[PDB]
């Protein structure tokens, strides 16, 4: 995290930084949207 | 369902104090597990138990709901923790 | 009163404090 | 296996009538205070 370089998660494929936050996903989703339709949240496989 | 061969399994338990009548209320159906298994579903059954004390058998006492979906435009709201709490039938 | 896929929103000259100046 | 339960008796298939039940997640996004 905290770097902008290329990534390629499961929904989203390019470049961003991460910053930590204080969201609760549930136990199947894998990422998350905005309301702009745009991937903007995603979780680690191995660390919850 | 089955969708292109991935089949989805749907869940949802809740805790229930009635006879015949379901409840007037809402609930999200998370989903399970995902089985990939690549085959056509046409017709299907439901697993029920018997005891006896393959014709003098004797059931207990449960009872289950079968519907039919449709492929209608539904609206979704979330709340804050990301769970569906309302549904709009257009 | 009633986010990056290439919409840039630039903020106004004049802010909330200088209208109430005016 | 080929012989059936002999202690069934066929009633006819009543209905009833559901008010909101039938909803899933159709995907795996998380949302936040939106709707789609």
């Amino acid at each position: 995290k905290n770097k902008c370089v290329n990534f390629n998660f499961n929904g989203l494929t390019g470049t961003g930084v991460l910053t930590e936050s204080n969201k609760k996903f549930l136990p199947f989703q894998q990422f998350g949207r905005d309301i702009a339709d745009t991937t903007d949240a995603v979780r680690d496989p191995q660390t919850l | 369902k089955n969708i292109d061969g991935y089949f989805k399994i749907y869940s949802k338990h809740t805790p229930i104090n009635l006879v015949r009548d379901l409840p007037q209320g809402f609930s999200a159906l998370e989903p399970l597990v995902d089985l990939p298994i690549g085959i056509n579903i046409t017709r299907f059954q439901t697993l029920l138990a018997l005891h006896r004390s393959s014709s003098g058998w004797t059931a207990g006492a449960a009872a289950y709901y079968v519907g039919y979906l449709q492929p209608r435009t539904f609206l979704l709201k979330y709340n804050e923790n990301g769970t569906i709490t309302d549904a709009v039938d257009c | 009163v009633t986010k990056f896929n290439g919409l840039t929103v630039l903020p106004p000259l004049l802010t909330d404090e200088m209208i109430a100046q005016y | 296996q080929c012989v059936n339960l002999t202690t069934r008796t066929q009633l006819p298939p009543a209905y009833t009538n559901s008010f909101t039940r039938g909803v899933y997640y159709p995907d795996k996004v998380f949302r936040s205070s939106v709707l789609h």
